[PDB]
């Protein structure tokens, strides 16, 4: 319901794309 | 004494019309000291007593400059410990020195069917590792050498570099300064260190607006009637991100040493800490980096050397969404049900009593 | 945590009177590095004549600390370096070819002539100065030809042979608990801060331009290992920093140290190159913003030991120098000079003032913000002295 | 590199 | 010309060792826990059993042997960067001490094994061998070197000299640098 809202927080809040895909990645890695 | 000096000429003379031309416009109380110094010796330690040809100007085996032994039948020169064995240069033997190359001709006497000779009865005596054999003689015909990777093994990672004296670089080199032979002459006091002009370090070179920093959201440019407002803008050498000096809180503009790298990439090396090591591979390109898709999402984990698509692993953003949600949800649960556990095992163990 | 603030004169404190000792050896002056070294230790005869004519001989004890022996130079460093040292000349040199290589002894630091006898005058110096520190009889030790805070354990850098504070620190240890040094030369002092990186019984503290510059050590996460974790602080700057942007980084620091270390002894290097218009320092302080560090560490009243350092222009420091031991003697001397023998270094204006450039100041407040910041944070866990 | 000469 | 193939992981780790060698400054950490002979004998041991033919265990154990006294003999001249050789020369030295001569095989790991290994072509192709003889030495040699991939995990750790210890590298000092590569 609301963590929906956080990932796209998150990636309107990020901006980028290559930044973004950093992002995805140290969540991978954890 | 007729001997010049720092000044230009020798010291018991004045100076001359040229300098006084272009230089011109047309008791006391340390007497004292031998009489108040007393010496000190109150220390604690005061107990203890207390052809004509020349040899190459460079290494014939690592192929730098240094101090060389020479030797005189060929024009080659060798450190000292780049030979076979290491040789000290203090107790150096004088009288003839050759290399091997040298001292096996002159074995030899440069006579090639002796070398059929020798080189026949030596493999007939090297019986028991025959395949072994010619090498094992070839060996002792050859100067030394320092050791360098093949190509074929340098040329598989295609990020990686022979340096200038055969040294490992890794595209995290920034790269020598070039016109930093032209910054040692300079155009006056317009510094690389990038001080007292910035009013064009602020806006973007290609597309004409401003860079704003990544933390505050503002290209602090100042105003050169007040240039005590200006910030320091500084863009990452990977991904271009702008930043602040006093965001990332460096004090410093990297220039020599490697490439600046935001914080904004993940690690290149993690250190576990419970301690175990990495987690990042190296680039295998050549075009032999294969890339497979796993057939199932949500629980595959195959390394932390995945690549985000809309040996390699190939991933998508949904996969890590679960991961990450279902990681957080067990480990949540997980703790939840420990703590119940230990709680309520302390309240049966309390009123035990 | 860090807020602006102005810069008012030095007035002394009428209370504080200390029993000052002055430790001069009149050979010190004759031993040059070479033709063109920016090294001069002519600059410590120009003070010291200064320092006699302004009378300020008839207001403590003049010493002359008998010269250190090789076996107390190697409390620290090791036999093969101090050997070396004892032995080598600039003609014999072409036969230490590869100890010059080892200890670092050809080029930078050059083999001059009397070499072993000015680290000597140095060392003894320095540790006869804190030897006096401890038997209960001084209360500051001054001693400015020491300071050589670069050389390491057994090896040479940065124009410095011999690594005289640590001597006097070893010195000192022996009757005091815990001991600070200050450090607010230019460079860094990586040598005392190598020496005693993991140890709480010595805690350093440097004030130095951190860049491209040598000797790039000395960042803001060098706090050190080992049982000394968190006792070392380093406070790295930009470059034309002046004296009210000096004082307000100064003074915090200095105060939350004395507060949670409590130290029973200080050592203050007081080296000059951070001085406006030096040859290889990058700062903007004039010598009043100088000496204000050296009356702040006196404000709190703990034995003090105050030696020399760098400074590339001779009359600058000489100037300096003077000012701050006639303000330890508790006066502010005159501003203008008197009659002495190299009167004419001193010109155009032949006062006690050195002056600042117009140069652009870089250390923001947000900047300062965040390394102080970090280091109180730091700092917070080492309370329980 | 070092400081000057 | 002949031609060996390498795992790339092995690449990787020659990779890595030329690495730390150079612009880290690190040398090996010696003597090393396993050896060369150690190496050497495990992996003869574990395959003679493997294949029942006399004539292959013959083939065997001449190849290694072999591979021992060719290490031997090259390791000095050809296998060591510029900077590992005044440790080269303190391990001479504190041998012909003790009136004791140098026997490489017993110091030295796996990495210069695999370092002889990789070059091992080049001097192949310098000398004057069949052609059968060559191609033998290349098929001995990649088995070896897929047995060595198979045990990668046991011989090649990473371990950080400047955090724990007992890594298979360790930190030089300034005055092995000064004497071993500005002299
Ligand atoms: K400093
Ligand atoms: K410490
Ligand atoms: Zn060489
Ligand atoms: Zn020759
Ligand atoms: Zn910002
Ligand atoms: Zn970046
Ligand atoms: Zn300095």
């Amino acid at each position: 319901n609301e963590e929906v809202t956080f990932f796209e927080k998150a990636k309107r809040y990020i901006g980028n794309k290559h930044l973004y895909t950093e992002f995805l990645k140290i969540l991978n890695l954890y | 004494d007729s001997k010049v000096s720092v000044t230009g000429l020798p010291l018991n003379k004045g100076p001359s019309e040229k300098i006084k031309r272009e230089s011109l416009w047309n008791d006391l109380k340390t007497f004292l000291t031998e009489n108040m110094t007393e010496e000190s010796n109150i220390r604690s330690t005061i107990g203890w007593n207390g052809i004509d040809f020349e040899n190459e100007d460079f290494c014939s085996a690592c192929n730098q400059s240094g101090s060389f032994l020479c030797c005189d039948t060929c024009p080659k020169s060798f450190h000292f410990l780049c030979l076979d064995p290491p040789i000290d240069p203090n107790n150096l033997p004088k009288g003839d020195w050759h290399c091997n190359e040298c001292k096996f001709k002159i074995f030899i006497n440069n006579s090639m069917a002796t070398l059929k000779k020798i080189e026949s009865n030596f493999i007939k005596q090297n019986n028991n590792v025959k395949i072994f054999a010619k090498l094992l003689f070839n060996i002792d015909s050859h100067n030394p050498k320092q050791f360098q990777l093949p190509n074929y093994i340098k040329e598989t990672f295609p990020a990686v570099k022979t340096g200038s004296r055969g040294q490992y670089s890794d595209e995290n080199d920034k790269i020598p300064l070039t016109d930093r032979q032209l910054f040692n002459t300079s155009y006056g006091q317009s510094i690389t260190k990038l001080d007292s002009y910035n009013p064009d370090t602020h806006i973007d070179s290609n597309s004409g607006k401003f860079l704003i920093c990544y933390k505050c959201n503002q290209t602090r440019l100042g105003s050169w009637s007040h240039p005590e407002n200006s910030r320091l803008i500084m863009t990452c050498d990977y991904c271009q991100t702008p930043w602040h000096l006093d965001c990332v809180p460096r004090a410093s503009f990297k220039n020599l040493g490697s490439k600046w790298k935001c914080p904004l990439h993940s690690p290149t090396k993690v250190y576990k800490k419970i301690y175990k090591v990495w987690k990042k591979q190296r680039l295998i390109n050549k075009k032999n980096q294969l890339y497979y898709e796993p057939l199932q999402k949500i629980g595959y984990q195959n390394n932390g050397n995945i690549q985000i698509i809309p040996k390699i692993t190939q991933i998508d953003e949904n996969s890590i969404k679960y991961d990450f949600f279902d990681k957080i949800y067990k480990s949540k649960m997980v703790q939840k049900r420990k703590l119940f556990q230990f709680q309520e095992s302390l309240i049966d163990k309390l009123v035990s009593n | 945590v860090y807020e602006a603030t102005p810069f008012d004169p030095i007035t002394v404190k009428p209370s504080d009177k200390r029993r000052v000792a002055y430790f001069y050896d009149a050979d010190v002056g004759n031993y040059a590095y070479g033709a063109g070294h920016p090294m001069k230790p002519h600059r410590i005869r120009m003070a010291h004549s200064l320092i006699m004519n302004y009378g300020l001989y008839k207001k403590m004890e003049i010493y002359r600390a008998k010269p250190a022996t090789k076996q107390e130079m190697c409390q620290f460093h090791t036999d093969e370096y101090i050997d070396f040292l004892s032995r080598v000349t600039p003609d014999n040199l072409e036969m230490f070819k590869r100890e010059s290589v080892k200890f670092n002894v050809g080029d930078d630091c050059p083999v001059f002539d009397g070499l072993y006898e000015y680290c000597s005058i140095s060392g003894g110096g320095s540790m006869e100065g804190a030897a006096r520190l401890n038997r209960g009889k001084c209360d500051v030790a001054v001693n400015y030809a020491g300071g050589l805070h670069h050389a390491k354990k057994s090896e040479a850098s940065g124009f410095c042979y011999l690594n005289d504070i640590v001597l006097g620190i070893i010195e000192l240890l022996r009757y005091h608990p815990r001991v600070l040094y200050i450090d607010i030369d230019v460079h860094h002092g990586d040598g005392v801060e190598e020496a005693f990186y993991t140890t709480d019984r010595v805690m350093t503290c440097s004030f130095h331009k951190y860049g491209e510059f040598f000797p790039g050590t000395g960042e803001l996460r060098d706090i050190g290992v080992g049982a000394g974790k968190n006792y070392a602080v380093n406070v790295p700057l930009r470059d034309g920093i002046d004296d009210a942007t000096y004082r307000s980084v100064f003074e915090p620091v200095i105060k939350k140290i004395m507060e949670w270390y409590q130290p029973s002894a200080v050592v203050l290097q007081c080296g000059g190159d951070s001085l406006s218009g030096d040859r290889l320092g990058c700062f903007n302080l004039s010598m009043e913003g100088h000496a204000n560090c050296v009356n702040y560490v006196k404000s709190f009243g703990i034995p003090m030991m105050v030696v020399g350092g760098g400074g590339y222009t001779m009359r600058n420091v000489a100037r300096t120098w003077c000012f701050e031991t006639g303000l330890l003697n508790n006066v502010v001397l005159d501003k203008d000079l008197p009659y002495n023998e190299y009167y004419e270094y001193y010109g155009p204006d032949y006062k006690l003032s050195v002056r600042p450039s117009n140069m652009f100041n870089v250390n923001t407040p947000e900047y300062l913000d965040k390394v102080m910041t970090n280091i109180f944070a730091n700092l917070e866990n080492t309370k329980y002295a | 590199x070092x400081k000057x000469x | 010309k002949i031609s060996l193939q390498i795992p790339i992981k092995l690449k990787s780790v020659l990779v890595d060792d030329w690495e730390y060698v150079t612009k880290d400054k690190k040398i090996c950490r010696l003597p090393a826990d396993v050896t060369v002979e150690m190496v050497l004998n495990k992996y003869e041991h574990e395959v003679s059993q493997e294949l029942e033919s006399p004539g292959s265990q013959s083939q065997l154990s001449e190849y290694c042997a072999g591979l021992k006294l060719y290490f031997d003999k090259c390791l000095g001249n050809m296998l060591l960067y510029r900077l590992e050789r005044l440790q080269y020369d303190e391990l001479l030295k504190k041998s012909s001490k003790d009136q004791k001569p140098l026997v490489p095989i017993r110091i030295y790991g796996a990495i210069h094994l695999l370092r002889l290994i990789s070059v091992l072509p080049e001097l192949i192709s310098s000398t004057t061998m069949d052609l059968q003889s060559c191609q033998l030495l290349i098929k001995q040699t990649e088995d070896f070197l897929v047995w060595l991939l198979m045990h990668v995990d046991e011989y090649f750790n990473d371990k950080d000299p400047n955090r724990s210890d007992d890594a298979l590298y360790v930190n030089t000092s300034s005055q092995y640098e000064g004497v071993a590569l500005g002299m």
